[PDB]
RNA sequence: GGAAUACUGCCAGCUGGGACUGAGGACUGCGACGUAAGUCAAGGAUGCUGGCAUAAUGGUUAUAUGCCGCCCGUCUUGAAA
RNA sequence: AAGCUCGUAUCAGUUUUAUGAAAAUGAAGAGCUUUUAGUGGGCCAUUUUUGGUAAGC
RNA sequence: GCCCUGAGGAUGGCGCUCAAGCGUGUUACCUAUACUCUACCGUCAGGGUUGAUAUGAUGCCCUGACGAGUAGGCAGGCGUGGAGGUCAGUGACGAAGCCUAGACCGUAAGGUCGGGUCGAACGGCCUCUAGUGCAGAUCUUGGUGGUAGUAGCAGCGAAACCACAGCCAAGGAACGGUUGG
């Protein structure tokens, strides 16, 4: 199960220079030493800081506001693959950032074959009305009155044997 | 003995273990009706009367009701069901570790079992079918979960 | 790696012990890295390691700890005469730090009851792995194992 | 659970039904399958067809009796796929083979008698809706297979008097439905019902 | 009167055993109507009797019987693993078992 | 005298290597020397080569299963011995002792309640 | 001769850390803020 | 040590007396006998023969 | 405006189901309960019950069968061969 | 293997520091005469190479 | 991203297609001589022990760790020929040897006893002594088999050779001698 970190970072105040930019962003991890690690790897690919001069001043957890709330999430990812890097444009519809971006990776391990270690948030936000999507499969959903059935239905056997010929009508 | 010991043996070291009174299971309660599982009388249902000072439960049938006399069952290899019967109007303290001691039926013992079926009789006609559940052997069926079935 | 982790009294596997933070064993750690797994243990970890696989080291011998007298005997020069005190020695780091680390028998661990946890342990910790540097899960890997 | 099970192979998956036979044997179950030239295999026909060409055309130079043996029947077949699946060569192995039989068609007495399904060996449960799929009989019909017309036609034979069997059985239960529901509200019915009869 | 069972039959499946090596020592028992690591728990310490015909009396009966006890559970799909006085014979394999209610905590 | 129970870690003698397959070899236990001996590098499935392992705990040691030591008697007068040590050595009395020797060795054993390993030794009653 | 671990047979426990009665007593491992 | 010992030898010697019970109360009808293979082989091919 | 729940970590918190081990051998010590006498789960198990002399039980041979095991010794080459 | 002096400051298949000589961890099993069996086969494999063109080599 | 083309045999077979194929994430479970606790053999190291031990201070015990291994080294033991001593030893009421789908003791070399043949010497223990321990050396002396009642000259009657042997499929330096038929 994924989480939503904040992780910010100011190289280590010394003279001439207090408080530094303070680079600020938000890290997808399952854990808090996942997250640093992967804040450290942003700092050292997108800016010029290391972690030999780094300082992780405080990581916390981000909570969805409405974690029972629907919501259309526009992702903008770049990753890296057996070619060049290139950037990724997609959306969801899920109810919580993390389930998002957990969907997005599952996504991207099962199509593109890119795995956690070459995939990157960039960000993540919400689609507020509607003609905003550009996504067809998207755009599936939201449709007024909508109702589909659910046929053939992969009934459970909790026996070898069963003297019913099962039917998987619904 | 006034004999000193004919030849050298290691004394016994101060054993500490403390010989506290059975911690009986909670489903055991005088008056439950339990089921046998094993021995001579296995899969016969028997009432639970008293608890005797040797880990042992004082059951008796009634011996009048399914012929089962007063005996002496472990606790381990017994059912508690949740039926009971009243208890109270049954004297039980009589019976003791050495009244089963052995030294053709003792006419003593077949007088105690029928005081104790006359007055045992009317608390198992205070309910109905229950003369008739206790008669009644009990045996598993196809389909029987003993992990599921409640008791 | 070999002459860093003798060094450490890590001979075995699944053999811990107590090292301090310092510019110079952080090196040592990283050389090693690879093959064992640190983090920072809790009050309550070092309690439990000190209760159940407590074992001191007297005239080369790994007598058990069973009584603040044997802690006192050797320990009590530098004013460490009970289980408690060498606790907080161990947890808070102080002057003799040293002593009470050397005295102290390398732990003998099991494997965790509940598994590791990753189907592959010789990974880093951060990407699914055991060994590396575990922050706070060391206290529930030394828990399983303990 | 049964001294003796009766499976129904007609629309079942040969692999999985032959794994599931084997597995039950190996644990000391008697099995018996019916409907063989009914059994199904995943896959377009030609595929099957294909398949079955390529495992006969090893044959020996020197002994071709001796060597590999070639059955056309459907329950032959499924038998060698379920062989393969058990630890053959060893008295463990022969023992359990003897506790399966392989029929086609419900010969009798088992056409009298009660008869099952695998529910995780159903063609139509396992596959994906609107996939090929092979017959078994049809592919026995085209590699040799000789008997499926009077298999076909003895055992549209097996469902006559069958439905009428079953037509008997309906006017029967009509009756005691009928007794159960005159029989109802009553003091014994009643607290039968509210001790969950 | 029709049944007189106060046991749960089982089969035996096969010794604990690895890819290739082999301990007679545990056996592996399947119980009837268990299909889970929970149910199989209420099992734990009960005991297991094989029941077979001997070609020879010897005790003025017919029937010699191996007793055993439930040791603890094996695999997600209820078996059980058991422990004889003296081990299966090995060509038991499927071969029925019974398993007491005794000694019962219920 | 409730001993500990013995425990011998072993029941079946070591028999040498191919002692079955060759009647020449005899089965006295002989450790194989060659450097490419697949037993001297103790394979899986070969035989159980002797070792320290085996060894039999010191109180154990020497006791029958009757829980008595063995001992040897030629004569009354080796029998007297063992006056003061009936309970931890069993008499035993050796092959070459005759019936009328043997009668009388195991009347005194009798007498002293010496208990006898292996009596009706020649004598017939 | 044998180890008596400690967390458990709350004697053996007793025998080291005197304090373990005064937290068993006064409840100090649920203390409130 | 000599006392605690000398006083085990005493009881153990003087419980040997007990041999007088064997002797007492034997009223023994067997009196061990022993046979020579010699006198066997004369009882068996002589029985033998006479058979 | 207000509490509850999820997650993490602690409990020198409480209490059931199952398996193996019983090692030491008259007290010397660390400890707990108890005003005291005394007791205790405190440097290793005790008490009771059922089977037994035409015994209980144990030992050897082959076959009955779950699995494994290349034919031994010397010598070549870093090895097998 | 025997002897002497001994446990230490005798050291490290380690790390930092310093100079361009001071600490961490562990071991106190360390130091000096005498002789006493055997030992000078090489394979696999990264990097240099010895340089290159179908490749090897 | 997946699929096709794009150049006597085996994902091991049985086999499989919302896979029992592919990628990812989480739980559920199997085991090695691996790791934790405990029973025992031995090595090392330390320690206790006598106005004498409720067992040979070369005795009796407590504590911790360790135990792979070719040649070589050190240490402790089993067995035989003979000799000095010793059991005021065993033995025609049976010594040695041999056999034994008998047991006991020791991790083992080996020892003891139970039963059958046997008949006249041998053993318990401290030392001395060596022509002292066999699985091979195309070993020596002796005996017996397969080939074989075969070749051969109804009857008589071998020799070469003999670790194990002739149904086959993949791959284990052409090594060929585990999954199937």
């Amino acid at each position: 199960h994924f989480k939503e970190y904040q992780v910010i970072g100011r190289r280590l105040p010394t003279e001439s220079v207090p408080e530094p930019k303070l680079f600020r962003m938000r890290i997808f991890a399952s854990n808090e030493v996942i997250a640093k690690s992967r804040y450290w790897y942003f700092l050292q690919k997108l800016h010029k800081v290391k972690k030999a001069s780094g300082e992780i001043v405080s990581i916390n957890q981000i909570n969805e506001a409405h974690p029972t709330k629907v919501k259309n999430f526009g992702v903008w990812v770049r990753y890296d693959s057996r070619s060049g890097t290139h950037n990724m444009y997609k959306e969801i519809r899920d109810v919580s950032r993390v389930a998002a971006v957990e969907t997005l990776y599952q996504d991207m391990a099962a199509r593109h074959r890119a795995r956690f270690r070459s995939i990157h948030i960039l960000k993540v936000a919400e689609i507020e009305k509607t003609a905003d999507v550009k996504r067809q499969y998207v755009k599936q959903f939201l449709t007024k009155d909508l109702k589909f059935p659910l046929p053939h239905r992969v009934q459970k056997s909790t026996k070898t044997f069963s003297y019913k010929r099962p039917s998987t009508f619904y | 003995p006034k004999w000193y010991p004919s030849e050298d043996v290691a004394a016994l070291k101060k054993t500490r273990k403390a010989a506290r009174p059975q911690k009986l299971r909670a489903s055991l309660v005088p008056g439950t009706v339990l089921i046998l599982l094993a021995g001579r009388f296995r899969g016969k249902r028997v009432v639970y009367l008293k608890h005797l000072e040797d880990n042992t439960l004082l059951i008796s049938g009634p011996f009048k009701v399914n012929g089962v006399p007063l005996r002496r069952v472990n606790a381990r290899y017994v059912i508690a069901t949740s039926t009971k019967v009243s208890v109270e109007g049954v004297n039980v303290e009589k019976f003791n570790v050495e009244y089963f001691a052995k030294e053709e039926i003792k006419a003593e013992r077949v007088e105690d079992q029928k005081v104790v079926d006359k007055a045992l009789i009317a608390e198992i006609k205070k309910t109905p079918l229950l003369k008739q559940y206790l008669s009644a052997s009990f045996s598993l069926k196809n389909g029987d979960k003993p992990h599921m079935l409640k008791f | 790696p070999r002459k860093v982790l003798q060094l450490l009294r890590l001979t075995r596997i699944n053999s811990g012990t107590f090292v301090k933070v310092t510019k110079a064993t952080l090196e040592l750690l990283k050389l090693i890295e690879p093959y064992v797994a640190y983090g920072y243990p809790s009050y309550s970890t070092i309690r439990q390691l000190v209760y159940k696989r407590g074992f001191g080291k007297i005239n080369k011998q790994r007598v058990p700890l069973s009584d603040n007298a044997i802690i006192e005997a050797n320990l009590g020069k530098y004013g460490i005469l009970s289980i408690d005190d060498l606790i907080h020695e161990i947890i808070t780091v102080g002057p003799h730090f040293k002593q009470a680390n050397n005295f102290l028998w390398p732990f003998k661990l099991s494997n965790p009851s509940g598994g590791w946890g990753v189907p592959r342990k010789f990974k880093h910790f951060i990407q699914g792995g055991s060994f590396g540097n575990r922050e706070e899960f060391i206290n529930k890997l030394v828990k399983s194992m303990n | 659970v049964e001294p003796v099970v009766v499976i129904d192979g007609k629309g079942h998956l040969v692999g999985r039904l032959a794994s599931v036979v084997a597995k039950q044997l190996l644990n000391g179950q008697k099995i018996v399958v019916v409907r063989a030239e009914e059994l199904n295999i995943s896959g377009e026909f030609f595929r099957n067809k294909l398949k079955y060409h390529d495992f006969l055309r090893k044959a020996t130079a020197f002994n071709k009796t001796r060597g590999p043996f070639h059955f056309r029947a459907p329950s032959r077949i499924f038998y060698k796929a379920l062989r393969g699946m058990v630890s053959h060569k060893t008295a463990r192995g022969k023992a359990a083979l003897e506790r399966l039989k392989v029929f086609e068609g419900i010969p009798p007495p088992y056409d009298k008698k009660k008869r099952v399904v695998v529910p995780q060996a159903l063609r139509v449960l396992r596959l994906k809706p609107g996939r090929k799929y092979t017959t078994l009989g049809k592919l026995s019909t085209s590699v040799g297979w000789k008997y499926e017309d009077v298999v076909a036609k003895l055992e549209a034979k097996r469902k006559v008097s069958s439905a009428e069997y079953y037509a008997k059985k309906r006017a029967f239960t009509k009756k005691v439905a009928s007794a159960n529901a005159t029989a109802a509200e009553s003091d014994v019915a009643k607290q039968l019902a509210a001790l969950g009869y | 009167a029709e049944s007189h069972r106060l046991y749960v039959k089982g089969k035996h499946l096969s010794y604990q055993r690895s890819k290739r090596v082999n301990n007679p020592n545990v056996s592996l028992i399947k119980i009837e109507g268990v299909a889970t690591p929970q149910d199989a728990q209420f099992y734990l310490g009960k005991r297991i009797a094989y029941v077979y015909r001997a070609s020879k009396e010897v005790r003025g009966s017919k029937i010699r019987v191996m007793w055993g006890k439930v040791t603890r559970t094996h695999g997600n799909s209820g078996v059980v693993r058991a422990t004889f006085r003296n081990n299966l014979p090995a060509k038991t394999f499927g071969a029925s078992v019974r398993i007491f209610l005794y000694p019962s905590n219920i | 005298l409730p001993h500990p129970k013995i425990v011998k870690k072993h029941t079946k003698k070591f028999k040498r290597h191919h002692s079955d397959r060759y009647h020449r070899v005899a089965e006295n236990w002989r450790k194989q020397k060659g450097i490419d001996s697949v037993v001297r590098r103790r394979f899986r499935g070969n035989i159980s080569q002797p070792k320290i392992g085996y060894g039999s705990n010191k109180k154990t040691k020497f006791l029958s299963p009757s829980g008595h030591k063995t001992f040897l008697v030629a004569n009354v007068k080796d029998l007297e011995t063992l006056t003061m040590h009936t309970k931890t050595y069993a008499a035993e009395i050796a092959h070459n002792i005759s019936a009328k020797n043997r009668v009388v060795i195991l009347a005194r054993a009798k007498a002293l309640g010496i208990k006898v390993t292996n009596p009706k030794g020649r004598l017939a009653l | 001769v044998l180890k008596k671990n400690p967390l458990k047979n709350k004697q053996v426990l007793l025998r080291l850390n005197p304090y373990a009665k005064v937290f068993a007593a006064e409840k100090l491992g649920s203390k409130k803020a | 040590f000599f006392r605690h010992k000398c006083k085990q030898r005493f009881t153990k010697l003087t419980q040997v007396m007990i041999t007088e019970r064997r002797l007492a109360l034997r009223e023994e009808e067997r009196h061990y006998v022993g046979v020579a293979p010699k006198v066997k082989r004369r009882e068996q091919n002589r029985e033998r023969k006479a058979l």
